[PDB]
């Protein structure tokens, strides 16, 4: 496949790594009688190392001659899942925090003393400003095409040279 | 109360507040769907 | 000054109160708001007073009918540990916990910001016992309420402690 | 002081040693006698229950689809225990439906019980005598009141 | 001075024309947001509720032709995947942006002096149309009741479900 890459439930290396890992664990275990707190917590790492792998097998993930799996980003829809979703989602995240913390300051400018409000922070308003900004997209881009979200040239400082 | 509420409205009160539900939303997240290299789940 | 130590001064806080007696050796009154020290020995009170009567019933034998067989062959010294195994005693902690957090709001609006609300009165009269009654039975009620109050604390005290050194009948 | 009140028929005349109407409240004895009537009769009902069941004079008949018969059944509290789990249920639960429709008759305390005929049965106080009831409820009342102290003896009568 | 609901902790204010007024807000929300949101809040958690009282009951018993009968109905999604379920719910919205005129926010809604919480004018057949004011108060004591009882009912029919794993 991509860059010589092996899928992972087909790699004999990925297969060596999951049998080392779990002899790693078993040959712990051994020291303690089965029933004691130590036996049943390194029975229960054994399952989520087991999981682990299994997990990753079935994934769709590429594994190399190392034996490890690799993501690609080339932008294919095929390996969407390991960057263009999680890519998305964290841009949704960004996006919203800091859009609403731009809406407080906005907010409380007009205002005798706007610094009050930065170091103590007046949550009633902060709180109806911070679930503001699930439709952020539509609301960043219905100022762009208004005016308010870029001032004009003249209302910025700039240093003597230009 | 109201002075108790205006100290604990106060931004470093706020921010270990914050910090500590979202500290512990993470953790919550990754102790039921632990080991998400990916989406593959 | 003081009717409970004549060999006392009197200690000029606990006047205006149902239960009066002059006692207050260790001064809580000159340190403590008078109003949140009467809440606790109203609340102290009541729990006790429940205590002590629950605390008997099932060693004089007397348990719920359906039975879970989740308190079958137990003792109220092991009422405890095999309950908690169970889920009994972290439900009547959240049932009782919900109550809490709202007389958190109540006591904390009394003392400070002016509820006007009484030290333990919750307005629970269904039956109406106190309506229509002057000053004079109305403080001799509350009077009534925390000396049996009273009673049960040291009651209960006891037998908690009785029962644990020597293990048997509800008589100990 | 709280004399000419409903079934203080004279043996005694005044039952009051300790002073419980007067150091109850302004009413309880609007609660206690209603509380008082219910009691008599469920406590009648249990004297007329034992003592017709221990006849042994029985429904015809199975009292599940399983094939378990009335005349299966002794008596005393070992015959609640008997009547199985589902049939508990639908004892009950009509029950528990007539102590909220009969408890909230847009008064409570002014007139008594909430009478029987609420359900299935219709009741008329139109025809209302002024002299015939002070009898006939004073018979009620105090048949239910040696009636407690009857069910009284026959619960107590078989643990010892 | 003091709550009618809870007669220990004093009186909330700024809830006073309201429906279900009976004083209860021992946290004071009401005191910190506006009543208009939490209003509109509160009825559209209990018509959801409403509506999902009615499924997970009747999805046991009735299945449309074409998808597979699920003995809980909790495991329905499973059983009808994902695309079936963001069509529900990315239309859910396009019906949410069209009812309020696009004001979606807790700071465009409730712009305009009209747009009272709860009205939608959603009104087909004529239920309360031309009626007295006692009579539609009324009526709207009963749908907030009915979406109160909803809510904590469609917990204990999911919660029921969550231990053990069979229908209700
Ligand atoms: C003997 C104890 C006693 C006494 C004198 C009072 C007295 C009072 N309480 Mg109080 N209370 C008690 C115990 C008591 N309480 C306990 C244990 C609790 C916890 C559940 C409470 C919780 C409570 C609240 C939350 C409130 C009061 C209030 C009041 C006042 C008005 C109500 C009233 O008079 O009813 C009391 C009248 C009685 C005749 C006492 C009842 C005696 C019982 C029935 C004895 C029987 C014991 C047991 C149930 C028997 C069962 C059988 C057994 C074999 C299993 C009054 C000053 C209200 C208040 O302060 O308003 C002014 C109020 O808001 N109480
Ligand atoms: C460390 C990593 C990290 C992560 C993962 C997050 C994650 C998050 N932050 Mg945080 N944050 C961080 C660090 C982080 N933060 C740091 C370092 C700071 C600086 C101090 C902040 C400052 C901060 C602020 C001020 C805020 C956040 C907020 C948020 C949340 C925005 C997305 C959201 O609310 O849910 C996603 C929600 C949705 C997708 C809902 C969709 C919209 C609804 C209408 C659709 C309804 C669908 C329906 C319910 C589905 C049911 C249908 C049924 C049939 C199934 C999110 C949980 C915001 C927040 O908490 O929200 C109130 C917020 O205000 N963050
Ligand atoms: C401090 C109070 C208190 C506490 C913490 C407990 C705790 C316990 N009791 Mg107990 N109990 C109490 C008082 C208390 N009891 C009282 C006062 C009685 C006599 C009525 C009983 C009678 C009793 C029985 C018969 C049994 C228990 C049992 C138990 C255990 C399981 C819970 C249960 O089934 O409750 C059952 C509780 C009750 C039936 C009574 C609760 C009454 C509450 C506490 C007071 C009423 C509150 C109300 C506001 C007052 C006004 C209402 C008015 C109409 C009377 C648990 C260890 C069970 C067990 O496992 O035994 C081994 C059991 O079978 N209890
Ligand atoms: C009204 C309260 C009261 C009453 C009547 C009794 C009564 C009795 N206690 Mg006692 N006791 C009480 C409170 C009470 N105690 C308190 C508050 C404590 C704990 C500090 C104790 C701790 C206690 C111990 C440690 C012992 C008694 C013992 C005894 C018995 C002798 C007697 C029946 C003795 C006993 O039961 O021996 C068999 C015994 O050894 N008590
Ligand atoms: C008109 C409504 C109605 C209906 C449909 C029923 C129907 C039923 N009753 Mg019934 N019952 C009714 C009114 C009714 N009852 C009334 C008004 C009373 C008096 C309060 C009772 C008292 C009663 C008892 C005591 C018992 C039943 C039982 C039963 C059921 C037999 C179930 C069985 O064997 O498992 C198939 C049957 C479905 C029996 C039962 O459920 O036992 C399993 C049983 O023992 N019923
Ligand atoms: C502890 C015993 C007790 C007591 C003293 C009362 C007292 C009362 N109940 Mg009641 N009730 C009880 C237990 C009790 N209930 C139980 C266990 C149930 C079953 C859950 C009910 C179900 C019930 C219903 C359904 C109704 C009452 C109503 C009433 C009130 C009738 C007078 C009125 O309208 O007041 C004026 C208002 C104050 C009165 C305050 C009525 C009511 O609240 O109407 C407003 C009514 O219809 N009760
Ligand atoms: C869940 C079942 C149910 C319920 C709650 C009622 C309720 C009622 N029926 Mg009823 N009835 C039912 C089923 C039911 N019916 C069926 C299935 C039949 C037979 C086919 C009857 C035959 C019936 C008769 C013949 C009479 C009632 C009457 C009554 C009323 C007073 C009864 C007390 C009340 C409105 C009586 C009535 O009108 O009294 C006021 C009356 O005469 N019903
Ligand atoms: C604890 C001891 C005790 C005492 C002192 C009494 C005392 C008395 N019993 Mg009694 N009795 C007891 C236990 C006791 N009972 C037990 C265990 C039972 C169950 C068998 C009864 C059932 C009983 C009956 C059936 C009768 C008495 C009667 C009597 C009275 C003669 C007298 C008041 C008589 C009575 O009260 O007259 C109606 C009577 O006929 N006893
Ligand atoms: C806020 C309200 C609320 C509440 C009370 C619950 C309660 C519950 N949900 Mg639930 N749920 C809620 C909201 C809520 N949910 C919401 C909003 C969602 C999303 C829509 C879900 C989604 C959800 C799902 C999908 C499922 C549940 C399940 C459950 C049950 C699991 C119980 C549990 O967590 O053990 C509580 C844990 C304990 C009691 C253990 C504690 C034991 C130790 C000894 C106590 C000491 C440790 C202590 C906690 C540490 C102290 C803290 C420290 C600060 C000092 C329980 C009934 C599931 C279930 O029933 O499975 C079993 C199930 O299928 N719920
Ligand atoms: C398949 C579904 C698509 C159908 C679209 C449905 C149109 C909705 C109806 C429009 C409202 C019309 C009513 C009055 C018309 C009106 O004036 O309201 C327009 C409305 C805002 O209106 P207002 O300006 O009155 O709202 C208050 C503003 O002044 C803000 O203060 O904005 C929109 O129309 C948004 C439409 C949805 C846009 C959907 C595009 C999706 C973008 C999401 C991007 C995702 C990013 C992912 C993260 C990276």
């Amino acid at each position: 496949d991509i860059s010589g890459l092996t899928p992972c439930k087909e790699s004999k290396q990925f297969a060596k790594r999951e049998k080392q890992a779990l002899k790693k664990l078993q040959a712990s275990l051994k020291l303690y009688a089965d029933d004691s707190a130590p036996a049943l917590a390194i029975k229960a790492t054994m399952e989520k190392t087991k999981k682990r792998f299994d997990n990753y097998g079935k994934y769709g993930l590429l594994c190399g001659s190392d034996g490890l799996p690799h993501l690609i980003v080339s932008g294919d829809q095929r390996h969407w899942g390991e960057f263009i979703t999680p890519g998305i989602l964290f841009l949704y995240i960004a996006g919203w925090i800091g859009w609403v913390g731009r809406s407080y300051l906005i907010a409380i400018r007009d205002e005798k003393k706007p610094t009050q409000k930065e170091i103590i922070i007046d949550v009633p308003l902060a709180s109806r400003l911070l679930f503001r900004g699930f439709s952020w997209p539509v609301a960043a881009y219905r100022e762009l095409l208004n005016g308010e979200l870029v001032d004009a040239a003249a209302a910025a400082a700039a240093a003597a040279a230009a | 109360m109201r002075d108790l509420k205006t100290y604990l409205s106060v931004a470093p009160v706020a921010s270990t507040l914050w910090f500590a539900a979202l500290a512990g939303l993470l953790i919550e997240i990754n102790r039921l769907f632990p080991d998400a290299l990916t989406f593959p789940f | 000054k003081s009717q409970a130590l004549p060999f006392l001064p009197y200690p000029e806080n606990l006047s205006g109160y149902v239960g009066d007696a002059g006692f207050d050796p260790f001064r809580f009154s000159d340190f403590a708001p008078m109003d949140f020290l009467r809440e606790a020995e109203i609340k102290h009170g009541r729990i006790c007073m429940l205590a002590w009567l629950g605390f008997v019933a099932v060693d004089l034998g007397a348990r719920i009918y359906p039975l879970p067989e989740a308190y079958e062959g137990l003792t109220s010294v092991t009422a405890h540990d095999a309950l908690v195994q169970q889920g009994a005693m972290s439900q009547i902690f959240l049932w009782c916990s919900v109550f809490e957090a709202i007389s958190t709001v109540s006591v904390i609006q009394m003392l400070y910001e002016e509820s006007g609300r009484e030290p333990g009165n919750f307005g629970f009269d269904p039956l109406g016992f106190l309506k229509g009654k002057s000053e004079a039975e109305v403080n001799e009620m509350k009077l009534k309420e925390i000396k049996n109050g009273r009673l049960a604390m040291l009651a209960f005290s006891g037998v908690v402690t009785q029962a644990v050194l020597t293990q048997g009948p509800f008589p100990y | 002081a709280f004399e000419d009140e409903l079934g203080a028929q004279p043996p005694l005349g005044f039952f009051d040693p300790l002073g419980l109407v007067a150091d109850g409240d302004q009413e309880k004895f609007d609660r206690l006698r209603y509380v008082e009537i219910k009691h008599g009769r469920i406590s009648m009902l249990a004297v007329v229950g034992y003592l017709v069941q221990e006849a042994g004079v029985r429904l015809p008949g199975t009292i599940d689809y399983s094939g378990k018969t009335f005349a299966e059944i002794p008596n005393g509290f070992a015959a609640f225990k008997e009547i199985p789990a589902g049939g508990l249920v639908q004892l009950l639960f009509f029950i528990g439906v007539l102590e909220s429709s009969v408890m909230r008759d847009l008064t409570g305390e002014a007139e008594f019980v909430g009478d029987f005929r609420n359900g299935a049965i219709d009741f008329g106080w139109d025809t209302f005598d002024e002299e015939t009831q002070f009898k006939k409820r004073a018979i009620e009342l105090n048949q239910g009141r040696a009636a407690q102290m009857g069910i009284l003896a026959l619960m107590v009568h078989e643990q010892l | 001075e003091m709550s009618k609901a809870v007669p220990f902790v004093k009186a909330p204010a700024n809830t006073a024309g309201y429906v279900g007024d009976v004083g209860f807000d021992p946290l004071g929300f009401s005191d910190y947001f506006d009543m208009k949101w939490l209003r509109e809040s509160e009825i559209k958690h209990g018509r959801a509720s409403m509506l999902a009282c009615l499924g997970f009951v009747v999805q046991q018993y009735i299945t449309i032709p074409g998808y597979t009968h699920v003995d809980d109905s909790n495991l329905a999604p499973q059983a009808v995947g994902v695309s079936a379920m963001l069509q529900i719910v990315l239309w859910m919205g396009v019906l949410e942006f069209w009812t309020n005129k696009g004001n979606v926010t807790m700071e465009t809604m409730f712009s305009s002096p009209d747009r009272v919480p709860g009205n939608l004018g959603f009104d087909p057949m004529g239920l309360s149309v031309g009626k007295s004011q006692a009579e539609k108060d009324e009526m709207a004591l009963k749908e907030i009741k009915n979406g109160r009882l909803a809510m904590l009912a469609i917990g204990g029919m999911i919660h029921h479900n969550w231990v053990t794993g069979e229908p209700l």
